[PDB]
């Protein structure tokens, strides 16, 4: 009757009206998935009644091409190439109704050197979605074409050691305390002690940005005399995070080249700034020759729960192709959130050059990881030189260690705090290296014992926590165990 | 002072039994050890005097102690260290570096400051032993 | 006998070791709230065995000035004056192990103009926390003094409006679909069509940014081809969100200068791209006369579920602090989470000068909002035009409502897609002026159908849609009912 | 009697001299190409005398890592992974002299999104080597994950036709002639001309630049009235 | 461009060598010539008599910027006058341009400071 | 104290930045540039790490009178708000007019974390 009624598509597909996201092409437990394609791993709980490949359907459709009803602008384009496939759908154990969906998304689909596109597609709204009760984002298979695209570590862990001149112990740092409050002035104090003491590093606290009780140009400059005095002091290379988080992009750049002025190997970022201003400050890294240690501020409020969000395993994989050198992941045995072996799966893809299924870590997935470089992982958070057998046996080697309360809390000061968590350090190893059974409870701490006898500082600092653990049931766990 | 450069110069100097055990520790992962001098013990000397070539086809221990007594024997009075370097793929450096050998009295250094604009200061980081006499004559 | 040893402190609180978070100035039930304190309610689980008001002094502690062990430190500081003071705690209606903590934070703690600041702070590590099971950040009280540090929305409702000449409706929209795929010359067929059919706004995907398919420049010309020429057809302004999400700052300035140099009235930005490139972006879109859309991209990763995370109420206060001019906070009856009463203090959150308690809509803290600008809510996600009674009731006059699938699904085309939502839309508002009882389940339908009798494409829409709702239990529900 | 003596090296591959590019690692027909390898294709006329073989090994060391003697430096790299290897020598029909010779290069040996490196290696220096008498390169394959570190076309065929708005039959040009001597104001006439007439584009000979006889700006000049004329004579889009 | 341009794939012709050009001095004044220039090489270089001295750095690929700098400085101070980057050496994942040329650098002043001449790479 | 005060905001810069170029600790400026030029090169010397002393240079214009003017109080509060370090106060036995009760007044303007009623001063 009209040319509207006459040219109306027919079609089963492209008939309007909604129809389940199983039937859009988005789901085909056939489907071989090819080297170029970018996979991910999720968590998903149905809302009760919905059928759980429909739920891995939609998720896939809606990270892709799909709406929520009929669109015949999908016949412009190469619809069928585009979609997303769920190809995949295991059950969680012990549960009946949370499952695991394995989803290919084409790699043509995602803008080249972006995670802001990445997160967009694969994070953006699926969370949000009704038919959903939760949704955990579990692991990514980035591929290696893709991953060619982003640049990886600025400096990364071969070539910081390098700049360091410090290699067959892990490496050494510290918060400085407490959190807020400081003068510049005292900053440097405070830095230049822990350094003198035999810290390799201090930061500033993730929260150390510019503010009326210290401005960041005066924290900059001191914190450079008590550098350069503890490097003087010693002979070796000494540096300190100096927290360049800021408001605008203009203001970090304006922190970033004035660290750089100024001659400090390192600056830190705080991961709140987010993954655009991340990109940026870690390109800016490579061609300044600097060290980019990123804080992981705000990671656990989506990386806590076992049920929703994004494990941290993602966050890690994003973060190190995006280019930051290094990032905290965990203790294990101190007051943040870290279960034994999923720590050890994230530091394995932060350090690794290729990874291998293995399920008790939480590796989902197998992925080469395209000769970008190895991020150092980071264990910071409540721990003290009373654990360092525990400490380097869940972490290796190549981390660096921190020791904030554990050194400034230190009753013969700053000095002897580091002092003793690197005699601690040095002597734990040594013992390592000569194939002595360290992790056994009656061995490590007499070590550390043995050592303390010709050092005063470290006998203070066992005798002084000893007692203390962080002995709590962790959220975060992993569903193989062992 | 006490140079702490090096991965065990918080502990005190090493023993040819410790040092032993940690070139074997070191052999036993695959790597290759080398031996080498300096007298100019500056934190950004990158680059100290090769006492020959790495021990690549080694596998006795005992040969790389033989190299570092030689070394002794030979090398005026400063730093000898030893280093473990990795070939692996992903790795293809240094993995472990410690202080064999260190002088009876290291002077150290102090800091030297220039003016920069406002308030920046220029550093440098001077040597002692080094400002004062040439190569092989420092200690 | 040494001087370290005769110069400790042996002080109760300043002797070395770790003491209880609750006895270091972290707790005080008595402290009298200043105007100019930041205040943040928190939903705490502790682990079993906590002591509530211990987990509460921790959050406190951990997020402005302790750590794990005492620090002498502290007394180089005005360290009483810094301290932040868990002031309050209340279990949550029907928890035996779940409470609601107040903590103040002094005003001198946080960065000028810096949300990055604020939330390293706040959100910094305390969800990571061993202590505690689950951690929520419900609400916040920006005091008045802080909010005057920063712009505000760029543009807000009262200029948005003025500079498309549209007042006394909703706004209207569309995503183009599918998300991905189409060319940049089929992008602008889109939207000259979506727009000559009667829709203010189209906007990008919130995943399209610069792809194999469509790289952005193509996109851009050909959109404002199709915007002028919906304009000169209409007589009205019309525009599309360009998307200048980017990976770095340097290319999303380049977009969105680019946006400007071709005329387009607005630009949008996913969340994604993260806090410090949206302040800068929202910098320059006050700087450069341009409405910022936030499309708030991996949103529901932290703040979907009731017991950890962020409520989204508090990313609203955050986004309009940092000055985007749309946010999307949803539809109640879409595709998309969005219990009534949450939606609605959402609402009141981006459009009121200030706010009072209200715990039905999550209105936890009353805060003035400084006169910084309002923000415009944006209601998205699986909605359509049959049920446009229930989006006036819930969403009220200032707000975009958008339809991709419910514009672009239509039969007999885009065009008619649009002229459906706008009759929809307008003869309901009509109604409402004239004092119907319009969200009623009978009168509310026939006003559709009675302007669907001169509008055929409606009719068409009404009876295409009529069946589809999302009717599944909400997650992110209130602690108190109606 | 000195430490360099005791510490030269004695195993097979490094001990120092000359020892063929086949046992240094850069021939092995049995390898397994990855999908990620650069590969490429050469016609390589061996000297008389010379191995066939040993000359595809030959370009693939000096392709990649190797020189004519053995250094010890290679034991500072992973020195297995970047060697390029001929991994197949096939004859050549209607010839018992010349060869084709396949290698392959790790993506890793090559910098990203840089034509100057990947040709700096695959044609820098083996064309002029004395122990083969010829050389082409014949093909390459490019592997996917080099690809998408290059942008490749600016516009493409499918935008360069949306701009133009022209489909369905071939486009349609003209090089402006003579190659040489023509005035901007004289080549804006005859770009007028022949876009009036029906080309799509006209176009600057190879050797027009700018020189005595016309200097550039004259030229872009005056070719922007003749196009934008030809444009308003035709309803079309038009270039130069 | 008129020279090279497109003489050599004429159908006419089955084979074509540009052997040599007679280059005028007044197109040449129009020309820089070296920047430096082997007279002025030899003066920055305080370096006169004897032809100058060099080595490419090897293996051609695969080397760190550190274990560069190593190479540069033990060739340096052994006598050469220059060491170079190989050809398809400019920036990969095994090495970084920055690292080499900081590494590079490090290496050439030692080397100088060890013979008292003028060294580079 | 290095006076980069000049006619325009354009030479109060070039005079800045050549002050902190060799090395300077402190530049002063004279209230007479007025209070937009003082709001910047305020900003200016955080962003240099300079400190910026203000000559109150024709203040007593309208300061001087009980009658009519501008109270120096009040030019202390709005000169502490702009960001000056230095500014010129008084000096009570000294030859520019201060009685001591208005002194103090403006010193703890000046120099206290916060006022109280304090009507004397
Ligand atoms: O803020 C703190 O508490 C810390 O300074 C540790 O101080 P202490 O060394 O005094 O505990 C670190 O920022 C957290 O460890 C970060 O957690 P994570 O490393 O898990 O991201
Ligand atoms: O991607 C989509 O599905 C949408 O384009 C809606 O398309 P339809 O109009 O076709 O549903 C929006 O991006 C989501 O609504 C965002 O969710 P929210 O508004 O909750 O952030
Ligand atoms: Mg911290
Ligand atoms: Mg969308
Ligand atoms: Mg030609
Ligand atoms: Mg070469």
């Amino acid at each position: 009757q009209s040319v509207s009624e006459r040219t109306r598509i027919k079609s089963d597909r492209y008939e309007s009206g909604v129809i389940p996201y199983a039937k859009m092409g988005y789901w085909d437990a056939s489907y071989t998935v090819k080297d170029t394609d970018v996979l991910a791993l999720f968590r998903i709980t149905p809302q009760p009644g919905v059928d759980p490949v429909e739920a891995a359907a939609a998720v896939a459709g809606e990270s892709s091409t799909a709406t929520w009803t009929v669109v015949w602008t999908d016949l412009l384009t190469a619809c069928e190439r585009y979609r997303a496939k769920a190809y995949r759908v295991d059950p969680v154990p012990n549960s009946a109704d949370v499952f695991f969906a394995f989803i290919a998304y084409e790699c043509d689909l995602f803008e080249e050197a972006s995670l802001a596109n990445l997160t967009a597609s694969i994070i953006g709204n699926v969370f949000g979605f009704k038919a959903v009760s939760a949704l955990r984002l579990e692991d990514m298979r980035i591929p290696h074409s893709y991953l060619x695209t982003f640049q990886g570590p600025a400096t990364g862990i071969i070539v910081e050691r390098e700049r360091l001149n410090k290699y067959g112990t892990p490496l050494l740092g510290a918060t400085v305390k407490p959190k807020l409050g400081l003068s510049g002035k005292n900053y440097g104090r405070v830095v230049y002690e822990g350094l003198k003491g035999g810290l390799d590093f201090l930061k500033d606290d993730e929260n150390i940005n510019s503010q009326p009780f210290m401005r960041w140009r005066e924290r900059f400059l001191n914190c450079m005399e008590g550098i350069n005095r503890a490097s003087a002091a010693t002979g070796e290379v000494k540096g300190s995070y100096l927290n360049i988080t800021a408001a605008t992009m203009e203001e970090v750049y304006k922190r970033a080249e004035y660290a750089k002025a100024v001659g400090s190997i390192v600056v830190m970022i705080d991961l709140v700034m987010g993954y655009t201003a991340i990109q940026s400050i870690a390109y800016w890294a490579r061609e300044n020759d600097m060290l980019l240690h990123l804080h992981r501020a705000g990671n656990s409020t989506y990386a806590r729960q076992k049920n929703h969000g994004i494990n941290f395993r993602v966050i890690c994989k994003w973060m190190r192709m995006s280019g930051v050198d290094h990032i905290h992941a965990g203790t294990v045995v101190g007051k943040l959130e870290g279960d034994p072996l999923m720590i050890k799966g994230f530091y394995d893809i932060l350090r690794l050059t290729e990874l291998e299924v293995n399920l008790p870590f939480g590796i989902f997935f197998e992925m080469d990881w395209a000769s970008l470089r190895r991020c150092m992982p980071v264990a910071s958070g409540g721990i003290h030189c009373g654990q360092m057998h525990q400490l380097i046996h869940y972490l290796g080697d190549d981390v660096v260690l921190q020791f904030g309360g554990g050194t400034i809390g230190h009753p013969d000061g700053i000095q002897a705090g580091a002092t003793a968590n690197r005699v601690a350090l040095e002597s734990m190893v040594l013992a390592r290296n000569e194939g002595v059974d360290y992790f056994d409870q009656q061995v490590g701490p007499q070590i550390l014992r043995d050592a303390a006898k010709t050092c005063g500082p470290l006998q203070t600092a066992l005798d002084l926590w000893k007692d203390i653990s962080f002995d709590y049931t962790s959220t975060d766990t992993a569903d193989f165990a062992e | 002072m006490r140079l702490t450069q090096g991965c065990f110069s918080f502990l005190p100097d090493l023993t040819d039994a410790q040092i032993e055990k940690q070139v074997a520790y070191a052999m036993a992962k695959g790597w290759a050890m080398n031996v080498e001098w300096t007298d100019d013990p500056h934190p950004r000397n990158n680059y100290w005097e090769l006492w020959g070539l790495p021990l690549f086809d080694i596998k006795d221990p005992a040969t790389v102690m033989f190299e570092l007594n030689e070394a002794r024997k030979s090398c005026a009075a400063g730093y000898i260290r030893i280093n473990a370097f990795d070939a692996s793929y992903g790795v293809e450096s240094c993995v472990m570096s410690f202080i064999t050998n260190r002088p009876t009295n290291e002077p150290g250094f102090y800091l030297d400051r220039t003016d920069g604009p406002g308030r920046q200061i220029v550093y440098s980081i001077k040597s002692y032993s080094v400002q004062a006499n040439p190569e092989g004559s420092r200690y």
